[PDB]
């Protein structure tokens, strides 16, 4: 469920 | 079969491919609304063929075990290539039989072996759609060291994206620029079998995991997953590895 980049 | 073309690719067309990939995997049952992959499939039906095309339109066909979404090998023109593992040798019995020659890669298909062959952990290998273009291109002609890295990109941009909506979204963000996978991405990849098991064990344990799964979240913080109300389970994971195969 979370998101962006890394 | 399923197909994906990098020429003209965007987050939308990549999303469609991952949808297609998921939908090509058979299931008799959903567990907590997540498709439960089959315990076993006999014969050629075990293997899904993925046709991948690079920006220039050159292609490889990738063989994927539909029970665990495991890439076994691939065809690049008239040569087949398989991981050095019993499951992949078995696959070679059914797919790409018409290749003029079959090369066994000098490694199995697990992450630890691939990372060793590539000389890099996943944490250091950028992924994305451009990286996938590179990977297809690399696999077109045999180079075992280059292929290990290519395969790490391929696995994460296809199978891992199929397994987790979060990973699909991460690749979509990398449609035009590669970036190393987030710590969350690595966490999820490493936890698929564990999560699949616990979600299945939860069915007769009131939705509670028999053993909690430790994950890293989007903000980079270390969460603990204890039950099926978790966002991992309700929104993220898209396929369950059958406990018979764990
Ligand atoms: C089931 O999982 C949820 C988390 O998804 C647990 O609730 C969280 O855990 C603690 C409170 O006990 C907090 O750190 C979180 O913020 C809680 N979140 C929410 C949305 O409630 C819950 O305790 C778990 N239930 C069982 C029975 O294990
Ligand atoms: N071949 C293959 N190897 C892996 N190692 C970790 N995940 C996978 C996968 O989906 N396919």
């Amino acid at each position: 469920s979370d998101d962006d980049m890394g | 079969d399923v197909s994906f073309r990098l020429s003209g690719a965007d987050p939308s067309s990549y999303g469609m491919f991952i949808k297609d990939l998921r939908n090509a995997l058979p299931h008799t049952e959903k567990v907590y609304n997540i498709p439960l992959l089959l315990p076993s499939v006999s014969g050629a039906g075990r293997y899904l063929l993925m046709h991948l095309f690079n920006y220039d339109g050159n292609t490889i066909t990738v063989a994927v075990d539909v029970t665990n979404v495991y890439i076994m090998g691939y065809l690049a023109l008239t040569t087949s290539y398989f991981f050095n593992e019993p499951a992949a040798d078995l696959a070679s019995q059914y797919v790409f039989r018409s290749a003029r020659r079959k090369i066994t890669l000098p490694y199995s298909g697990n992450y630890e072996r691939l990372q060793i062959a590539a000389g890099k952990p996943r944490e250091k290998i950028p992924i994305g759609l451009p990286a996938l273009d590179t990977a297809i291109s690399t696999l077109l002609h045999y180079d075992s060291t280059a292929a290990a890295g290519a395969l790490l990109v391929l696995i994460q941009t296809t199978a891992e994206a199929a397994r987790f909506k979060y990973i699909e979204q991460q690749i979509q963000e990398r449609a035009y620029r590669d970036e190393v996978p987030s710590s969350a991405t690595i966490s999820l990849e490493n936890s698929w079998s564990g999560l699949s098991k616990q979600i299945q064990l939860a069915q007769g344990n009131n939705g509670v995991f028999r053993t909690p799964t430790v994950l890293v979240d989007s903000k980079g913080n270390r969460v603990q997953i204890t039950n099926v109300t978790s966002n991992v389970v309700t929104s993220n994971i898209q396929l369950l590895l059958n406990t018979k195969n764990i």
